[PDB]
RNA sequence: CUCAUCAGACCCCAGAAAAGGUGUUGGUUGAUAUAGACAGCAGGAUGGUGGCCAUGGAAGUCGGAAUCCGCUAAGGAGUG
RNA sequence: GCCCGGGG
């Protein structure tokens, strides 16, 4: 399939994310405020879902 | 040849599934007896899941007992065994005494990581409530002694 | 439970209009008395504990009251 | 409130001939010559000791949206410094599922000729950023090299790749192939 | 069923409450005024935090149970 | 509580003090934790190590400005990872029972090996595998008779120089190490002298 | 003081709220700090214990009740 | 002033 090493590669700037909850903006993995100016600036953050 | 290696049983009462098998099967000796093969001579355990890591040699074990603390102090005073049924409260109760302290805080010095026995008058007395035994009280009653009164090595 | 109750006034704010605060009060309670001063005022039996509350005992009644308690 | 001065210096090697007209910054190493310009800015850009050791940047009477343009002058030049002494190598490589994506390089390594980017006959064409060397690594079987001077550049034109490589209209979870950054260092270590 | 609050928001009225002039007046959402350990003695629960209103305003017995069953 | 304990850390160094007029400034980094109480109870009527943070120390002698007026030269050596010995025995028999005190540990991704470390030639038991990360840089792997069998011995580690990540992974899942956990001096204090 | 990719701009008055913002500015309260902090870079994570009870087995690493010791700089019968 | 540190 895809060896793991090169799995994490592509998980790093696909699905290691989160996600403001009023925008629905992808943001860095650390992201504490949405960077997007149309939520205010909101600090209503969730993961980005992982596929199964 | 001598063998150590890790060893789980249930000790006297009968198991369904061996739990030896992944590693002391291709050892050669026999992996058939070993559910009760380490209940060679328990002597007090009969009934428990006792941690073994003894010596091993080729045809089959040697007596090397290194028990569990919570084991030790089950073995303080003897509770009966029971089978498959295990029935509420077998939680151990009995009060266990200072000469039942002394005699099994000598198995805390052959290890040799604490201090002296002194120290470990503490461990497995806080060992013992924690499997639910006391000496003539709990802890402020335990600690009442312990403090400048403690007979020790 | 100081963080507790705030943050169940804070969030019971939403269901009403306008502007509440949220105020740790000085009294001990729900009683008319300060927190501090209550429980030596209590010790000296100026507050006699009443259920929910207290009761206030002035230096004016009968003085039968005064020796039931002090007796 | 504003700060009566804030400053950094930064300490510069003996490898480096740096030179300053005013608030350009033109870094001279073994591997070529940088230019950043910073008039955007506003500070002081003192070149102290002789010969020429430490550049230090001052702001005076600055607010806090003026105070964090400091430390930013002076990681572009620092960045300027290592660009001209080691280099910048950025390694991407190229995950695929199903299909396996052949990276034909162009033009002395300026043009990256993408195809079979999840079976598609669509081949990609990135023209790399002015003065970009881009190369296949040998000894790894789908990885890429991008190699120059400006971080700026380097890192664009591995983000161009990137973001040439993208899927779309599907789970981009499930469908992870594409090239992607993942090594950086220099050219030439240290 | 029943207005939004804003329609009830402000004291514009005079008070009027139930009695042998108002009748035929249903009975409030809010029952229950207290929760908890209400048989809890005085020394048990010291610390009391109050909402305190900043307006004022009309507050809906709705809300009034809204408030309650959320705090 | 901790606001006391503050003052009895620095009783404990004054328990020191009080007992031992001369230091042997050990600086001793990554040491095993079961060894170090191992350490503790080893010559434990006479020496004793301790731990903590270097600064405290280097403020107890300004504490000691003039009444502990041996330790006034021991201010600027304090570099390190840094423990303190207090000793009145001799110079002899708690150092060479020091040297010896020992203990393997497997080799470190991301750190050094101070000497010439060498590769043991040998077979390893287990049959047959992937080969190129022994092959990294050149050195040979016979794989033959299922036993993984290298032919002679080219060294792995020049003096000065650092050991990386695969090439101690190598090691790693070869259960080899260069050497074992050192208790390494740095500079040391004898009764009001200063010496290397 | 304030930057608005919807700026703001003077009683009546001519358009906005709850809620929210690591935008930026101030202030209040409490800690945690040169008996040297906060990041960041490394290192240790110990034995009693591989815990009675459940569960086939769970050994800090599904769950509920136990949450003490010592050598200690430290380590919860352990956050994943 | 003296001590430490580096820049001429
Ligand atoms: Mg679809
Ligand atoms: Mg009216
Ligand atoms: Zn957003």
């Amino acid at each position: 399939i895809i060896e793991p090493s090169l799995r994490q590669l592509a998980q790093k700037y696909n699905c290691d994310k989160m996600i403001c909850r009023k925008c629905y903006a992808r943001l860095h993995p650390r992201a504490v405020n949405c960077r997007k100016k149309k939520c205010g600036h909101t600090n209503n953050l969730r993961p980005k879902k992982k596929v199964k | 040849e001598i063998k150590v290696v890790y060893l789980r049983c249930t000790g006297g009462e009968v198991g369904a599934t061996s739990a030896l098998a992944p590693k002391i099967g291709p050892l050669g000796l026999s992996p058939k007896k070993v559910g009760d093969d380490i209940a060679k001579a328990t002597g007090d355990w009969k009934g428990l899941r006792i941690t073994v890591k003894l010596t091993i040699q080729n045809r089959q074990a040697q007596i090397e007992v290194v028990p569990s603390a919570s084991a030790l102090i089950i073995k303080a005073l003897k509770e009966p065994p029971r089978d498959r049924k295990k029935q509420k409260n077998i939680k151990h109760s009995g009060n266990i005494t200072f000469d039942e302290i002394v005699n099994i805080a000598r198995q805390m010095r052959h290890r040799s990581l604490a201090r002296e026995l002194s120290g470990t008058i503490k461990e497995i007395l806080g060992t013992a409530q924690s499997v639910g035994c006391n000496v003539d009280g709990r802890h402020p009653h335990d600690i009442i002694d312990d403090i400048n009164s403690g007979a020790v090595e | 439970n100081k963080e507790h109750v705030v943050e169940a006034l804070r969030r019971a704010k939403f269901k009403f209009p306008g502007r509440q605060k949220i105020h740790i009060s000085k009294k001990w309670g729900f009683t008319k008395f300060n927190a501090d001063e209550f429980e030596d005022m209590v010790a000296e039996k100026r507050l006699i504990p009443d259920g929910c509350g207290v009761k206030y005992i002035p230096n004016r009644g009968p003085l039968d009251k005064w020796r039931a308690l002090h007796s | 409130m504003k700060t009566i001065l804030s400053n950094q210096t930064v300490d510069i090697p003996e490898n480096v001939d740096i030179s300053l007209k005013g608030r350009t910054v033109i870094v001279k190493g073994p591997r070529g010559t940088l230019r950043r310009d910073f008039n955007h800015i506003n500070v002081e850009l003192s070149l102290l000791g002789k010969k020429k050791k430490r550049l230090r940047v001052d702001k005076w009477w600055g607010n806090r949206k003026e105070l964090a343009t400091v430390r930013t002058i002076c990681s572009h030049v620092q960045n300027m410094i290592k660009g001209v002494t080691l280099g910048f190598r950025y390694k991407m490589r190229s995950v695929y599922a199903h299909f396996p994506i052949n990276v034909v390089i162009q033009e002395n390594g300026s043009l990256v000729e993408i195809r079979n980017f999840l079976g598609e006959k669509y081949i990609r064409r990135v023209r790399m950023r002015p003065g970009v060397a881009c190369s296949v690594s040998q000894a790894q079987k789908d990885e890429l090299v991008l190699e120059g001077n400006d971080i700026e550049l380097v890192s664009n034109s591995a983000a161009l790749i990137q973001q040439a490589t993208t899927v779309k209209n599907k789970d981009i979870r499930k469908f992870l192939d594409g090239i992607y950054v993942s090594e950086k260092g220099t050219v030439q270590q240290a | 069923g029943r207005r939004p609050a804003r329609c009830y928001r402000y004291c514009k009225n005079k008070p009027y409450p139930k009695s042998r002039f108002c009748r035929g007046v249903p009975d409030a959402k809010i029952r229950i005024f207290d929760l908890g350990r209400k048989k809890a003695k005085v020394d048990e629960f010291p610390l009391c935090g109050h909402m305190v209103s900043d307006e004022y305003e009309q507050l809906s017995s709705e809300a009034l149970e809204a408030a309650r069953i959320c705090a | 509580d901790r606001a006391t304990w503050k003052s009895n850390y620095f009783l404990k160094i004054i328990q020191l003090l009080d007992d031992y007029p001369k230091c042997f400034i050990v600086g001793a980094d990554n040491v095993g934790s079961k060894q170090m109480q191992q350490i503790r109870m080893s010559l434990r009527g006479k020496a004793v190590v301790l731990m903590g943070k270097n600064t405290m120390m280097r403020k107890a002698i300004r504490g000691h400005l003039e009444n502990n007026p041996a330790l006034e030269k021991l201010l600027p050596h304090i570099r390190g990872n840094v423990g303190f010995v207090f000793t009145k025995e001799d110079l002899t028999e708690i150092r060479d029972m020091l040297l010896a005190n020992k203990v393997p540990a497997a080799a470190r991704a991301g750190a050094i090996a101070p000497c010439e470390v060498t590769v043991p030639a040998q077979n390893t038991g287990l049959g047959p595998e992937k080969t190129s990360f022994f092959q990294a840089l050149g050195i040979t792997t016979k794989i033959s008779r299922g036993t993984i069998e290298i032919l002679s011995d080219v060294q792995l580690i020049k003096t000065g120089d650092k050991v990386g990540a695969s090439e101690a992974t190598l090691l790693n899942m070869l259960n080899i190490s260069p050497f074992s956990f050192g208790l390494i001096i740095q500079q040391v204090f004898d009764n009001g002298s200063i010496y290397n």
